[PDB]
């Protein structure tokens, strides 16, 4: 596991362990976005924005569809358990695409119950509609503005006539369009493939997720997962989605910690261990973590799948404790901190930070071969770190360091540029070396011959 | 979809034994396994016994050995045959079927006890 | 051209061929947004919530107009064909910039038919107004939030006076300052030289652009195109646009193909081809496509411009069949495909993914040395792939793979760290051979003198 | 300093000299945002909505206060000047979390004031109200929506029920929560320790931040920079934010320069100069700019902090004008510039660009070893440029160039791929210098035992 | 905006020859190419003839050598001259002007027809 | 927030001395540096004098080792010692707190001025 303690004397501070929550299994659940809404004026008073509303609808709503066709990859024994899934189709399919034909396929028996409700959907007025089925969830159905049409412009047909009322149906829908678009618009393809993150379409519809289906982390998590469209009804406008509420179990025996890299001073100049910013353990394993999918609740992470990268460097050693294998990189900007707090001490290079002991006129030098310096609360009672005076705290675990020739040979270059020019250096060593052989082949003929 | 229709519970007698069967239903050839779960009161779901389409079958560790689960896969049953019953195995028994894709389908769960002497 | 069945080999799936579909010029017409609505109320009432946001405008509308000023980079022969266009300014001007000036500057014979129209649109109330011209096609002018004010501003300062009229003009000009900022205010310079895509003014205006200037795909690219800024009229508050109308034609003789790299076996350890997305051919020529840019139609790929880049590596020559060249990297996550449905059969690496021919209990084993598993229809009925039981296509194309010792030579990394590591092990060595260099002469200097 | 004149010789075009405006300090000012809007009902009407958007505000409320509360890692001699900040705390903090610690703990002896003004703010239905203190400046509070609750629903629930009151607040409320959502619940940690654009806030709420707190580009500027979330408060719903007022200076002997980099032919092939896309001098010192976070006014870039970063390699010596080490890479498309104006004349590959000197017959051809073509008005009054004619500034100063042996030794790539290759090359040169060298040590050992 | 006004169409005799002349006004410094389009019944607009402003001159399959265009630069006229005119030569023809960021420009074209004998 | 109280401002015969004394309260363990501006008419703030916690002092070349600034920390108070007061001196006198996060806090600002004679 890290060696924490001794990551620190190269400015390489694992902090915060959480533990991790995974997505063992999700309840699905259906979602019916009618996009059409229902008027009441009873003459078609609103037909003429609807028409051109449908016209704009267009330009999603058969994209969308055009890419579900695509997911028709798997041909369609099925109906039995451990049954054929179906052909295979003539073409190329990813396995990101035949898990989301997969999908399709075990979402189609739904489309005889999606026939039955849209006889439904079609008629009523209500704007979020359950239909419940033989199969155990109710399914659910919105119908896009009909609030804001049954409340506002259902009374304003009368109040101002036709005029006004569909004025306001021009605008409302071509809103609604412009979030649509925001929605269903980007990477298509990876839309259909991966699905669309509920967050949005809650945010479309203000659904009560909990309500409609059913701490805040779970919550957020809930609404960060991609509900896959199923269905695109391109002559009724409907999209049909399947919600997919997560199962969250505590992974046991994980620990995600962050890893905050501080300049190190090698020389007078500034260097850092370039770790990745996330690393979490599976018992025994030790490699890096992609959280940046997932939810950071106070006590664990939560994410939709183990975001755990095996390190491939001498990394996993320098993690492990083996300091003298640690990658050191340049420093390149203010992004690198020059300081840190740490279990109730600092840990700086004093050599770009005017670190002080008990006072802004007792500077803490470090000599150049020391790269940081580690300032425990047996050490220094005030420290100072430019010009702020902090008190150390007395019940710091701050281990004191007592300094040594820790030498980081595994000097490394993030930047393209240094790496063609440390190259081409060695290229043309390369080439001297190369003419000193030919050099020295030629003496050993001249020799030979003589 | 998948429906599942649990059956066989009630009360019986402690020591005694019991065939729990589910009926499913569905598109059962993307379910990756059929087992079942139980809720005790006062906590979650435990996992009882599931049975992967290949035959590869687990137990949680108060199951492995105790139980046995089957299947009659020309009918789409999945039969869980429960022996030795115990006062603390009474709880409400959930079928459940999982899709490769990890959805989780459950059954309305039946009612398992066993008399206080 | 691409050897697709021989790339199969190493897992690369050269799938999906559609032609592209190039502007070979652009219809322009003329868009002029005219900031300011015109109010009807006949006593000034609305006029302090215009004021404050004019004095919103200013800052988006002078930031654009300043920066429109310096593409008056071109000083002004001109009016005759052939003629020059003007002279160069002092400074400097890149090609991009050169070729906005010289747009501008074609334009600029518009400025006295804007001096025309500008009498008409300064006085009319009605929200989008056409004026025809001397010029053939007509110009068009929006005002920006007209139908709102006269439907609903112009009715509301009689029926509720002032101080709701006021509020509702307040609500929505700043909430159309906030639409504009979306369109106008970032990356200034690059808006002024490269345009707005039409898709976001249109989204600001509702814009029935074929109604308003004259397939689905073909009006989305219509969309991704971008407007120039003709003019800014600070005094007025008008914005100048020129829109372009595509006339596509289908590209002879060029097909883009998709590319999707599975993971490759090399002694258990998972290595992948990183070929780009895209790859496309122009008779002999073969080289990759920048996509990212295009309409993905389902026939074809309209693009602004031909988005083909040489494949500067031995790319080229592994996709051209010379597999034996194509570079070799390692997987780093679940990105990369394990296996793929290919032509009605599977090619994947079955090391790392339970390929079975006839049911899920008779696994298809590859020897350690083959890196992918090709998996006809003449050897499987009915492929399970970890569990998912898949019918083969009989009449799939999938030709039969008798494995070969592909020797892939070419391994290359994707990662910085992973070159400075290996460079710093190269440049070792190398100091190790002449430290024996060193030695070596040394001992011919000692047995010379002998 | 940069040697312009003679960077133009690799197509390297330094251009527009800016000065800087940096803040060397801020005027600190306090916003309160009341998330909660007051209703006039009488009756409770709209406490229904109130309910379910408080039950919404928990999403973002909730976990911004977490984070919060994760800055008080200063543990709280104080009041006193060059006292104590604080103790540290038991974990770890990075410079930037003790910075916004810092930060929070000066802003601290707000929260009496606070708990003076909420008394006020609880009771007020005024929309933006401004209350004085003994500290200098007002400190302003935001009552989200007010202005729509006592304008339209105020009237709403009278004139059209509870129904339709209730409808519009649910609404109002959900779209202001995505508004909110929008500023508040992206990257929320970094949101808390680095703070929220001024310019998103205003945006909610139309500040007019002059007229509330007290040039274009300076507004501009003050919207750039970050307001730091202070607290927090879970129960009455409501954030206060620190608005930081940037005061200005021009810094002296500062410029800020752009740099073009036009395409450069060795042996009809293009290369360039890849040099940052700014480059900027202090005194003697010559670095790169990183432009990107500042505001280009006119005449200054307007940053909030000094963006020079020096430049690592032989950059700083080619921008020196020591041409010879310029580092070369090649062209990949259409984004690096084939020709550029300058200075009145040309500077182009006239190799890749149809140059002309006056008129479109008499092409200007140029040597095969001479990378760029340098047109002077002395040498061509009326260059033409891919048929584009342009008369050459007869006052620029364009210097006329004699060509010369510009050898360009340093070659780069920007492409790990070309760096991975050409290094496996350099190791499979290495390893051939090895089999010699075992070689010709085993040949050593043979002379030597005979 | 390059306003192009096209003439010298109208009815002749088949085998004939005929002179069109398109007059160019407008920022034609700005023009990269000068020529001419024709639109048969239920086609697209094929072109028929352009001249750059270097002099260069193309032609489709259908018109090389066939046909030939020409300017007078003096007064920035574009003539295209018609000879040995067929049944399939009949069409609208199109005066167009294309500048170098690739904008075209149409005239409203003028008829060409041919008797029937 | 910092409260600056700034005082003993006033006329003062020309050749004279005086001293201005700041009182600052607050939170001035964030406070790196305390000092004074001055507002002479139709110019900015130019800076005076500054103390920072270190000691180290700065002035403008108007400035310095002409004046001299002092405190005394056990009361927060940040004093300016004036002498050899001129014409060019008068101006608005600002008492400034400057946070290590650069934040800068003013007084209010007392008048000093000088007899014509």
């Amino acid at each position: 596991q890290i060696d924490i303690t001794k990551l620190q004397h190269v400015g390489v501070l694992v902090n915060s362990p959480k533990g991790m929550k995974i997505p063992q299994n999700f309840e699905t659940r259906y979602l019916i976005l009618s996009l059409i809404p229902k008027i009441e004026d009873s003459n078609s008073c609103g037909d003429q924005q609807i028409k051109q509303y449908k016209r704009l609808l267009d330009r999603l709503i058969i994209p969308l569809y055009d890419g579900l066709r695509l997911m028709k990859d798997v041909i369609v024994t099925e109906r039995f358990f451990g049954g054929v899934i179906g052909t295979i189709a003539l073409g190329v399919a990813t396995s990101a695409q035949i898990t989301a034909a997969v999908a399709l396929v075990e979402a189609k028996q739904a489309r005889s119950d999606i026939e039955k409700l849209k006889e439904a959907i079609r008629d009523t007025n209500k704007a979020v509609q359950s239909v419940q089925s033989s199969v155990g969830p109710p399914i659910v159905a919105i119908k896009s503005v009909q609030d804001y049409v049954n409340k506002e412009i259902v009374p304003s047909i009368a109040r101002l006539g036709c005029e006004a009322a569909g004025l306001q149906l021009g605008i409302a829908l071509t809103q609604h369009y412009s979030e649509l678009t925001n929605i269903f618009g980007d990477n298509i393809g990876s839309l259909i493939e991966k699905g669309i993150k509920l967050q949005g379409i809650a945010s479309l519809y203000r659904t009560n997720i909990t309500e409609i289906f059913t701490d805040i982390y779970d919550l957020l998590f809930t609404e960060s997962i991609k509900v896959r469209v199923i269905d695109v009804d391109l002559n009724d406008y409907s999209i049909t989605l399947q919600v997919r509420l997560p199962l969250l179990t505590r992974l046991l025996n994980t620990q995600i910690y962050k890893v905050d890299s501080i300049s190190y001073n090698i020389q007078n100049r500034e260097w850092y261990i370039p770790l990745p910013s996330h690393i979490m353990t599976k018992g025994a394993f030790l490699g890096g973590a992609d959280v940046k999918e997932c939810i950071e609740a106070p006590s664990s992470y939560i994410c939709p799948s183990d975001p755990g990268f095996v390190l491939n460097h001498e990394m996993e050693s320098c993690l492990s404790g083996n300091i003298s294998q640690c990658p050191r990189t340049t420093v390149t900007s203010d992004i690198v901190p020059r300081y840190a707090f740490v279990n109730g001490g600092v840990v700086a290079n004093c050599i770009t930070t005017t670190c002080t002991c008990n006072g802004i006129g007792n500077r803490i030098n470090q000599p150049p071969d020391q790269g940081v310096k580690i300032i425990t609360h047996k050490e220094c009672n005030t420290i100072g770190i430019n010009g702020m005076l902090f008190n150390t705290n007395k019940e710091g675990t701050l281990a004191f360091y007592t300094p040594d020739d820790i030498t980081l040979n595994n000097s490394v270059a993030l930047n393209p540029i240094d790496i063609s020019i440390e190259l081409n250096k060695a290229k043309s060593d390369l080439e001297e070396v190369k003419e000193w052989i030919r050099r020295v082949n030629q003496k050993l003929d001249s020799i030979g011959s003589g | 979809e998948v429906q599942l229709v649990e059956s066989g519970g009630g009360l019986v007698q402690p020591g005694g034994s019991l065939r729990l069967s589910c009926s499913a239903s569905g598109s059962l050839s993307t379910i990756k396994a059929l087992g079942w779960y139980r809720r005790a009161p006062g906590r979650e779901r435990e996992l009882v016994a599931s049975i992967t389409s290949a035959g590869e079958t687990n137990y949680a560790d108060s199951a492995k050995g105790r139980f046995t689960v089957s299947t009659d896969n020309a009918k789409n049953t999945v039969d869980l045959r429960m022996n030795s019953l115990k006062p603390e195995d009474t709880a409400v028994y959930y079928c459940y079927a999982e899709s490769f894709v990890l959805n989780i389908y459950w059954g309305q769960g039946t009612q398992v006890t066993v008399s206080s002497g």
